[PDB]
């Protein structure tokens, strides 16, 4: 019972390093297919914060998670500002969570009055005025909930019954780096053309020692061509320029 | 700047309390007016900055104030005040009205 | 005019035009040179005296 | 007394983490106007001022009754807000609900560091908030002319990035009670930065204040000769809206092919003209829950403002 | 209406003090609907390539030093 | 523009600017050699004169 | 000290109308007035404001329609509207304003609230 | 092809119903319009028609 | 590169370098008018030595 598709859960994970291994360590997915980057090189990247926005839907809703599907439950309740980067996970674990009767207590807000902006979950309940009457807590012609009572049975096929599913978004900044992939860290060398990964800045070249400023914050070097000519070590907080072969 | 008025309908006699109140949405500090329509010649101030009197009418009228949420008080309803009850927000430059409040016998 | 030739009123075309680098500045710098030219032509033809 | 004081140059800031040597960047993003005015607050006090897009909380006091900022969307129960509070050694900051600094109940955001008020004397701090963050830069520098902002020039540095994702819209200044400040909004404008030798901002310059300025800003530099350079354009806004649909008012059923039994085989199929009227597609949402409303030609939300033959 | 500006200044190191110039807008028509501070006035003359403010028109005659279109010059003269 | 939302129009649009920026090249691109051989024509009418 | 409008009348549509809100003594030169519209049972509506300094700020749905205008003394500021949509049937009222000073970069905020009403006038439109 | 329906089959046996529209977005001829209100006319000042 | 693999890669390598050719082409077209200019000057200065 992670969240309905309304009032969905966010989760900021950061400051750690994590494998994608575990996560092929689950149930079978419905639909691993995902928009954001391919998930080969997943393992090997760093980042600076991620989310998890985790929550059911139906399976008539599987097919609208891309942002260009929006309709029947984006429409009101989640959306995307059609970048996404990072992509989701679906995995129907609906099959134990059920009931005989029908799930009461997911809900999801179809009353509502126009399009949502993205990354956006609004909680007021207030009676919907579609008519032309002043609706002053009667619920009845013209008053509306803004919610949509709903059951779940397991008889059901695809299409009524409950999925779940998770969404990721990334940012692929540069500056603020807090989750990083499992790799064995070598030694650093210096004065020799080599390959450097440092933090995902892969390139070939010369490192040698600057007197570079480099304010703490600052941690970058840049010139004209988006060439950076000089970085700062992630671990003894070094400074070391960089100079093609 | 939305507010609303509660209860919008009044409905007493002589000698009695009102107890209307107005409620806003953001933050307004103490800045709220409480204006009497009657019904058709032009409107009459009564309270602003939500505590103050105009001098114009004796103490048994007041406004109270809470956090964002402003009540009107009335010592003795007499059958003189029977019209319309309007709250104003004056935190802002583009003012803005409530909805309306009816006092009925 | 660059900008207005390509694009008539609308911003998001502007926006994706400034996403094809410096191709304004280039054109505006050599028309301009072509017009400062032929402003100095008709000068040492005539004003000789 | 709440006079008004002019802000000279004052309260240009680092906008990127990266470290440049010596060129001539153009930015653009909110900043504090040059040449403005700004609102002296000498002190009934502590106003609850409106935060718009930013705030250039600058102070000249020494004896730190200033304590932290609050900051809100209804300063009430009803919403989260904001308790900077600076300790004798430490900066304390919540987020969640408050009532009257008295209940905090729901939720709890904590992070605490090193003081702000390490060190007459004059402090600044920027205040930002977009896509969910809070961006605050401080600087403090010495002077000793009394109650007016130094013409000097003195760019700032970032302290914490940290992300929230609330609203925010009222802004309260917070003293010591048993135991004076300026206040300037930010705009959207168009800068140019002087990256001496080290990152350190000797200069700058704003591409919209004066003509001398814009053209300073078409060509990157600082000095201009003799000429008659060319700028950017004008043109005339509008003012008013029209629509002038047409005069017909009656409404085509649209409605018979909808609902009905039997409509014909795959082939064979009928074919209906639907012409002289105004109807809206609004109707069409009014029914039977669709297997795939995903169609081809265009797109369905301007479809209810269009005008066709047939 | 629509057009182009330029800015008539002499060099940054003898003053500061510049003039605009509106490409053929036949000044009055739509002179004026921030950077508009220029007083929506201030002796303003009309030519045969557009509208300039912030300049005089003397009837005397020199050497052109800053060209402007149609026998037009300025300079920055000492009264 | 008001026939389709960003996303799908994204592509009309930067067709359209591709084919107008290239049409905008040819012009520029003429216009030096032309002013070329009219200054050359200027020089030798200096000499003449 | 009282205040009273004139200048209304039955005006087909897309017309124009020129009010006049006359003081006797309360001075126009530096003070702070305003424009409330009365719509038929529909509650009030501030449509116009100017301040002691000179400058306006309209309503946003009357736009680029409406214009104040302040005249030199004689205690009698003018409001015109342009082009009518029919809607603007309703009652008109001038009133006064206390005070409140100009944070640059923004309006003015801390305002009071009005103490002089007049009786208004009725505009129509056929 | 004569065929049956029975309705205890699965998706891609039992019947389904769908329709079918098409435009032309002509120019000249005008006569199915959205409902927008009409407002007045203006003239003689820069405005969005 | 080490974002995608190649066979969405491919899109967005093709557009880079369809642009940075169309950005290299203009600069040798540029650069054959200058010499064209300067060589008429230096056939000038030839003359006249
Ligand atoms: C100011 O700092 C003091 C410590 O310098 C804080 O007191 C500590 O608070 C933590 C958190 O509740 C406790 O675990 C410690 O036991 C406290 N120590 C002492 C000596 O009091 C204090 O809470 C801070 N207050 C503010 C307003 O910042
Ligand atoms: C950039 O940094 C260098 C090194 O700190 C600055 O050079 C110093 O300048 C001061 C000014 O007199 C000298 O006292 C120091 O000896 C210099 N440092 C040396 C020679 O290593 C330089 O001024 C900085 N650039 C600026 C501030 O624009
Ligand atoms: C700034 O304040 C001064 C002092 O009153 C005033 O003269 C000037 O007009 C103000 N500037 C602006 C832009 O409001
Ligand atoms: C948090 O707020 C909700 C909504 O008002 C309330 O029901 C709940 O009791 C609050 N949690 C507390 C007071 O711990
Ligand atoms: C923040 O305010 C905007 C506009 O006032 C509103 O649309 C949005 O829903 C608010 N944020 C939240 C989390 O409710
Ligand atoms: C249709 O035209 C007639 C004649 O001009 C006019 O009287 C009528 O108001 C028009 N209808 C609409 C809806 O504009
Ligand atoms: C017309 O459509 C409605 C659905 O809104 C349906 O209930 C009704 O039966 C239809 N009319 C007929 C004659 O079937
Ligand atoms: C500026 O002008 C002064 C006097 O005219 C001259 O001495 C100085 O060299 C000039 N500056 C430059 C950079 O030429
Ligand atoms: C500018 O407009 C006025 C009035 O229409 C006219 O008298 C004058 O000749 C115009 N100037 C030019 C250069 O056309
Ligand atoms: C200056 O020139 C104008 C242009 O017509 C002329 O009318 C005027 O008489 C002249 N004045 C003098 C003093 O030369």
């Amino acid at each position: 019972r992670f969240a309905s598709v309304y009032a969905w859960n966010r989760k900021r994970i950061s400051n750690c390093v994590a494998d994608y291994s575990v996560l092929y360590n689950f149930a079978p997915f419905f639909a691993f297919k995902c928009y954001g980057v391919s998930p080969t090189k997943l393992n090997d990247l760093c980042f600076t914060n991620v989310y998890a926005d985790s929550f059911v839907i139906r399976g008539n809703e599987v097919s609208q998670i891309a942002p260009g599907q929006t309709g029947n439950i984006a429409d009101y309740n989640y959306k995307l500002p059609d970048d996404f980067t990072g992509c989701v996970i679906a995995w129907n674990s609906n099959k134990l969570d059920s009931k005989v009767s029908g799930n009461y207590n997911y809900l999801y807000r179809l009353f509502r009055k126009s399009k949502l902006k993205p990354f956006e979950r609004d909680i007021s309940t207030e009676i919907y005025q579609a008519g032309n009457k002043p609706c002053n807590g009667v619920a009845g012609f013209n008053c509306y909930f803004p919610l949509q009572s709903y059951g779940f049975r397991p008889t059901y096929g695809v299409g009524h019954q409950p999925y779940r599913v998770v969404v990721l978004s990334f940012e692929l900044l540069h500056a603020p780096a807090t989750v990083c992939g499992p790799k064995k860290s070598t030694n650093l060398v210096k004065n020799k053309c080599v390959n450097f990964n440092f933090n995902g800045l892969t390139g070939t070249g010369v490192l040698t020692e600057s007197n570079k400023k480099f304010l703490p914050f600052q941690q970058f070097g840049r010139d004209i061509a988006d060439t950076t000519d000089a970085v700062r070590d992630p671990q003894t907080l070094e400074i070391l320029d960089i100079t093609p072969c | 700047i939305v507010m609303t008025q509660s209860p919008s309908s009044l409905s007493a006699s002589v000698g009695d309390r009102v107890t209307i109140t107005c409620r806003a949405s953001q933050s307004i500090s103490t800045y709220l007016n409480w204006y009497q329509q009657k019904p058709g010649k032009a409107p009459k101030l009564l309270i602003y900055a939500a505590s103050s009197l105009q001098s114009g009418v004796p103490s048994r009228f007041s406004g109270s104030a809470s956090g964002t949420d402003f009540t009107l008080t009335i010592s003795s309803l007499q059958p003189e005040d029977f019209a319309t009850y309007y709250c104003q927000q004056s935190f802002s430059t583009s003012f803005t009205f409530g909805p309306g409040t009816k006092v009925d016998i | 005019d660059c900008t207005m030739y390509i694009c008539g009123d609308s911003t998001e075309c502007s926006n994706l035009l400034l996403q094809y680098g410096s191709f304004c500045t280039q054109l505006k710098r050599a028309l301009t040179g072509i017009a400062v030219e032929q402003d100095k032509n008709t000068q040492e033809v005539f004003a000789q005296v | 007394t709440q006079s008004y004081t002019n802000s000279f140059t004052r309260g240009v800031y680092y906008p990127d983490k990266v470290f440049r040597s010596s060129v001539l960047h153009s930015t653009q993003d909110l900043f504090l106007p040059f040449f403005s005015n700004v609102t002296w607050f000498h002190a009934f006090d502590n106003p609850v001022l409106p935060f718009n897009d930013g705030v250039y909380f600058a102070s000249t006091e020494k004896s730190n009754i200033i304590r932290g900022w609050i900051f809100g969307t209804t300063l009430d129960s009803k919403t989260q807000s904001l308790l900077i509070v600076n300790n004798a050694t430490n900066v304390v900051i919540k987020v969640c609900e408050f009532q009257f600094c008295s209940s905090a109940n729901n939720c709890t955001f904590e992070y605490v560091s090193q003081p702000f008020l390490m060190d007459k004397n004059l402090r600044e701090f920027v205040f930002k908030n977009i896509d969910g963050y809070f961006k605050i830069y401080s600087k403090h520098t010495p002077v000793n002319l009394g109650r007016d902002l130094p013409q000097g020039f003195s760019a700032l540095e970032p302290l914490v990035d940290l992300p929230i994702g609330i609203n925010i819209t009222r802004f309260q200044t917070l003293l010591a009670l048993h135991r004076a400040y300026y206040v300037g909004y930010l705009q959207p404008r168009t800068f140019l930065l002087k990256y001496n030798e080290n990152g350190t901002i000797t200069d700058a310059v704003d591409c919209a204040l004066d003509p001398l300025s814009e053209t300073k800003c078409t060509l990157k530099s600082f000095t201009v000769e003799k000429g008659i350079y060319q700028t950017s354009n004008f043109r005339v806004q509008p003012t008013e809206s029209i629509v002038r649909f047409p005069n017909i008012t009656n409404l085509c059923p649209f409605h018979e092919v909808f609902n009905a039994t039997r409509f014909a085989s795959v082939y064979a199929w009928n074919r209906k003209r639907i012409s002289n009227c105004v109807a809206d597609y609004s109707v069409l949402y009014n029914f039977a829950p669709f297997f795939a409303f995903k169609c081809y030609g265009v797109s369905p939300t301007k479809l209810n403002d269009l005008c066709f033959t047939n | 209406s629509f057009g182009g500006v330029s800015v008539i200044t002499p060099g940054t190191n003898t003053s500061n003090q510049v003039a605009v110039l509106y490409q053929g807008v036949n000044c009055t028509e739509v002179p004026v609907a921030t950077w508009r501070v220029y007083s929506t006035g201030s002796n303003v003359f009309q030519t045969r390539a557009g509208c300039l403010i912030g300049a005089e028109y003397v009837n005397n005659s020199y050497e052109c030093d800053i060209p402007i279109g149609a026998g037009i010059c300025a300079s920055y003269q000492t009264q | 523009l008001s026939r389709l939302d960003p996303p799908e129009a994204e592509v009309q649009i930067d067709r359209l600017i591709t084919g107008r920026l290239q049409s905008l090249q040819t012009y520029v691109t003429q216009q030096l050699i032309r002013a070329a051989e009219i200054r050359a024509s200027a020089n030798l009418a200096a000499t003449k004169m | 000290v009282q205040l009273v409008e004139s200048g209304g009348g039955l005006v087909q549509p897309g017309g124009s109308l020129r009010l006049s809100c006359s003081a006797s003594g309360l001075t126009v030169s530096s003070n702070h007035m305003t424009w409330v519209r009365q719509a038929p049972g529909k509650g009030l509506e501030w449509v116009s404001v100017i301040y002691r300094g000179g400058s306006t700020y309209y309503a946003d749905s009357v736009k680029g329609r409406l214009t104040i205008s302040r005249d030199n003394s004689k205690n009698t500021l003018y409001l015109q509207m342009n082009s009518l949509r029919a809607e603007d049937t309703a009652v008109y009222y001038c009133a006064r304003a206390q005070g409140g000073w100009e944070l640059p970069g923004a309006g003015y905020y801390y305002f009071y609230g009005m103490d002089v009403w007049g009786q208004g006038t009725t505009v129509t439109v056929s």
